RNA sequence: GUAGGGGAGCGUUCAGUCCGCGGAGAAGCCAUACCGGAAGGAGUGGUGGAGCCGACUGAAGUGCGGAUGCCGGCAUGAGU
RNA sequence: CGAGCUGGAGAUACGCUUUGACUCGGGGAUGUCCGAAUGGGGAAACCCACCUCGUAAGAGGUAUCCGCAAGGAUGGGAACUCAGGGAACUGAAACAUCUCAGUACCUGAAGGAGAAGAAAGAGAAUUCGAUUCCGUUAGUAGCGGCGAGCGAACCCGGAUCAGCCCAAUCAAGCCGAAGUGGCUGGAAAGCUACACCUCAGAAGGUGAGAGUCCUGUAGGCGAACGAGAGGUCGUUGUUCGUGAAACGAUGACUGAAUCCGCGCGGACCACCGCGCAAGGCUAAAUACUCCCAGUGACCGAUAGCGCAUAGUACCGUGAGGGAAAGGUGAAAAGAACCCCGGGAGGGGAGUGAAAGAGAACCUGAAACCGUGGACUUACAAGCAGUCAUGGCACCUUAUGCGUGUUAUGGCGUGCCUAUUGAAGCAUGAGCCGGCGACUUAGACCUGACGUGCGAGCUUAAGUUGAAAAACGGAGGCGGAGC
């Protein structure tokens, strides 16, 4: 339902995701892929093991006023962290059909707004930088939206650096997190936008 | 300019029942939790037997399992799809992937029609079912 | 601690210079770079001025009065000036010493 | 990541200790002394709710055979002339003429009189 | 209404997002007679002197009066 | 490299440096005495010698084990590797076979890795084609006081990929684009008005918040010359616990064949099939982290390493054990001078935006100790509150509303734990602050909710891209039961 920017003007194709978008399924996608990015550093000497000390104390009893074994418990100020946290993962595999069902779920979104699909930066002319502000100029990216570039052009990208605009993203190596993530979405480069299946 | 609350990655939802909240044990003061005595911060008393029924009940038995065949109904190949064919490599990629192991044929649906099928066994009543409703079961040497 | 590293003990002037002090106070004053200390980044121009107390007993007199002393600053002064204001530097060549590499900007005299 | 305590148990405690105004020595100045206070104070507060209704009542009835006896009779009696004089419901406020006005007491007290006897 | 089971929520740190605030004064601290059904939350003022609130979503080293609990400070006995 | 330097050092004096100091990168040269310690001794760091060269000073040598000799070995390494030796607590709700476990520990040998390795094999298709590792098969097969419990391998997918020989680019470093005026302020980087750069809006600094002020970043250059056999007895290994126990392995005794020959295929026989022991080497994939860089829904001073640095102080004869401690200010402008005091300490003056920052220097809670004010108390019986009323005081969410306090009346057996039963003369607790207890894991099992596909659903190891995800169908679950 989608028309072109600059080099054609056809568009058309592909059968959205129904009915007028689900938020619920991008949020099980988001959460996914935040997940996956999430390290698992966790700097803590859980163990009454872990921690630097020796092992026996001041006597069971009659010492009068005590019943301990040694300085490494957690009840003791310094040592162990029992039930701390230890390096792990949060990785997890979402089923294929809801990552694929996903971006196409979020592109959904940026049709029912503002999307955009273009054939070649001719418009540009080397990086330059000064010139892609030229071209958006044209097509109505003044800076009052964050922007999503999605180009195949190495030459395209070099002109996307700036501030409250743009994050360029390669090789059709897209994301449902940077896609709502920005306002607008330059979906550009109509490889992967046409033809699959 | 105005406050405002705008949609997108602040307006994902969590998706209502997707996942509630854990059991912190502190529901009021009252929360001294699990029995009171003999359910103690040690690992498990055990869960399985010895005498608890398991021991006290009999058998030396014999365990065997040879060959197990995959069941490829009757009803499969009638009723609905249309003679695609039998072979090997076609009922796999209709519907009946499992290496390992060699086929079955048995006798459950009840349509009647011409097919030719290419299994490694079938029952008395299976291959007097194919033939009567026209068509040849292939068994190998 | 750190320390002046935040650079990399690296200057934008010489004990020599003429410079013109930008931000805070004494901004725009300017003068000759009598001290240069580039771990610590300090600079001593004839910029801004201290009265700094005496605590001298038996240091040469009990007379340790108020003395007339100039205090140290950091890049709080932008280097070298000639079209009466502060600048960068961009063009080096050599003049009749080849070993030697100049400074310059919109101009080109330092 | 951590989470410590830092600033929600101070300002946990400090809403207690404000609870203890007059209360005597560590009572309002210690947090496990002056919590421990309150949790009696509860049971005291709630009780005395309904208590001062039951409290009130009697003081009521006191005035009342008080002036009901100044005219030679006696709450048990009065009352009840009110009761057969089914016209005569005032049971609240009627502590309150028998101490103010006594004009209008007397009145009462002659009527009560005659639905009896 | 005890053990126990079930429901709805308040608060803390970190995170992603959005809306913002701040040396004409941020957090924290201090006072208070205001608000909410409760966890709690706001206004004003005082101190402080450089960072921070709100909303949604995510994750936890997430809530203490007790353990002859641990560390630290300070009391009592006693001007004995 | 191109002007400063004279270590931390907060410190004066003497000096050094464009005939290129300082620092950084790379070589050399000197390297006392101890330590494998090595001339001999020794209670480490000290005693005492001899031999050769020599003007004395001074230099060289003098340890044992290998080998002709060149040349090699002793000793040290956090963890990882293989080897020799090898626990018990514990589980079995007792215990003894069994488990913990060939774990912990000791010992040996070695390296940046090692180990293993080139079929007398796996094994049942007359398939395979060295080893190690990962997924998987699979908690299957099996072992088991058939108990607790223990637990393979083949196939398949994947990382890497070799078989050879004998005996008869990265560190030093340089270059690097582009903002000015007014305003608030002690101070501009903030606000405001117009402006530019962008292959560079990563980041630190600068009196507050920085694209364009410094260091840098993207991008480019860059070094003289610098790295990259079978048997019997005894036993045992693996799922192998005497079982029907094969096969390997070896302490004691024995002891063959030589290709119409030998070994194996889970007693054993025959047939069918797989393979050539009794010689050695062999990279890569794997493991670990003393060290180095980067990053983080890691910590931010009781946290985090034991240490914001200390294995110190302190403790112990010794092995060993073992702390806590952070913060002036933007800049020292670190307070000359005056006053009380021996001093300590303060008060001023001055500096600063602030000294409401003064060196017991950010904030500065609470317990605790005080001074001052309000209302109060010297006939009173008390879990210390609570309700009601009166008196006094006060007026910044606050004048009918209360706020504080107080007299008298009524009522009133701390809290927790444990318990048939707690004020209990049953337990715990001096007080405050902080620290302090239901977690995490697994392609595990079973259920509620939820979503996606749906008679079908799904990927694991990996591979390729990583300001990011796609591929990968080996395998797993429905699908037929008895
Ligand atoms: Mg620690
Ligand atoms: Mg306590
Ligand atoms: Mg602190
Ligand atoms: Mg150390
Ligand atoms: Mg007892």
């Amino acid at each position: 339902a989608q028309i072109n920017v600059i080099g054609q003007n056809g568009g058309r194709t592909i059968e959205l995701p129904l009915p007028e978008v689900n938020s619920g399924v991008l949020h099980e996608v988001v959460t996914w892929q935040l997940a996956s990015r999430r390290r698992g550093t966790a700097s803590t000497r859980t163990r009454a093991q872990v921690s630097k000390t020796g092992r026996k104390m001041y006597g069971q009893k009659g010492t009068g006023n005590a019943r301990h074994g040694d300085r490494s418990v957690p009840t003791f100020v310094g040592g162990g962290v029992a039930f701390g946290p230890k390096p792990r993962s949060y990785d997890y595999t979402l089923p294929r059909q809801v990552r694929q069902l996903g971006l196409a779920m979020a592109i959904a979104s940026r049709q029912e707004g503002g999307k955009l699909v273009a054939v070649d930066g001719f418009d540009i002319a080397d990086a330059k930088t000064k010139n892609f502000i030229s071209w958006a100029k044209q097509n109505g990216l003044d800076g009052t939206e964050k922007v999503l570039l999605v180009t195949d052009d190495e030459n395209t990208r070099r002109a996307a650096r700036n501030v409250s605009w743009v994050s360029v993203l390669p090789v059709a190596g897209v994301n449902v997190y940077d896609i709502l993530r920005h306002d607008r979405l330059v979906i550009d480069a109509a490889a992967l936008e046409i033809v699959e299946e | 300019h105005d406050l405002k609350p705008t949609p997108g990655s602040r307006k994902d939802r969590k998706r209502v029942g997707r996942g509630p909240g854990g059991t912190d044990k502190t529901a009021g003061r009252g929360h001294k939790g699990q029995k009171s005595r003999s359910g103690a911060g040690k690992g498990a008393f055990f869960e399985g037997g010895r005498s608890r029924l398991i021991a006290r009940l009999p058998k030396r038995g014999f365990n065997n399992v040879g060959t197990t065949y995959e069941v490829v109904k009757l009803s499969q190949l009638q009723d609905l799809e249309d003679t695609t064919f039998d072979r090997d490599t076609l009922e796999a990629y209709r519907l009946v992937r499992r290496k390992n192991r060699p086929v079955k044929l048995l006798a459950s649906g009840e349509i009647s029609r011409a097919v030719t099928v290419h299994v490694d066994a079938a029952s008395a009543a299976a291959i007097k079912a194919v033939e009567a409703a026209g068509g040849r079961v292939v068994l190998p040497e | 601690p750190s320390a002046g590293s935040h650079h990399n003990d690296k200057l934008h002037f010489k004990k020599g210079d003429t410079v013109i002090v930008l931000s805070g106070k004494h901004k725009g004053q300017t003068g000759k770079v009598l001290l240069a200390l580039p771990r610590d980044q300090k600079v001593v121009v004839e910029g801004v001025n201290v009265i700094t107390k005496n605590v001298k007993p038996s240091m040469t007199n009990p007379q340790g009065g108020q003395e007339q002393r100039e205090l140290a600053l950091h890049a709080s002064k932008v280097a070298l000036v000639d079209p009466e204001t502060g600048k960068a530097t961009r063009v080096r060549k050599q003049i009749v010493d080849g070993k030697k590499v100049r400074v310059a900007v919109a101009s080109g005299k330092t | 990541p951590r989470a410590k305590t830092g600033i929600v148990r101070r300002r946990r405690h400090k809403k207690v200790l404000k609870r203890a105004k007059g209360f005597w020595g560590s009572r309002s100045k210690q947090y496990r002394n002056a919590f421990q206070t309150l949790l009696n104070a509860a049971t005291y507060e709630y009780r005395d709710r309904r208590n001062k209704k039951r409290d009130f009542r009697r003081l009521w009835i006191q005035r009342i055979n008080a002036g009901a006896r100044l005219h030679g009779m006696n709450y048990s009696t009065f009352i009840n002339g009110l009761k057969r004089a089914n016209i005569d419901l005032n049971r609240k406020v009627l502590a309150d003429i028998a101490a103010r006005e006594p004009e209008a007491f007397k009145a009462l007290v002659d009527a009560s009189r005659n639905a009896r006897q």
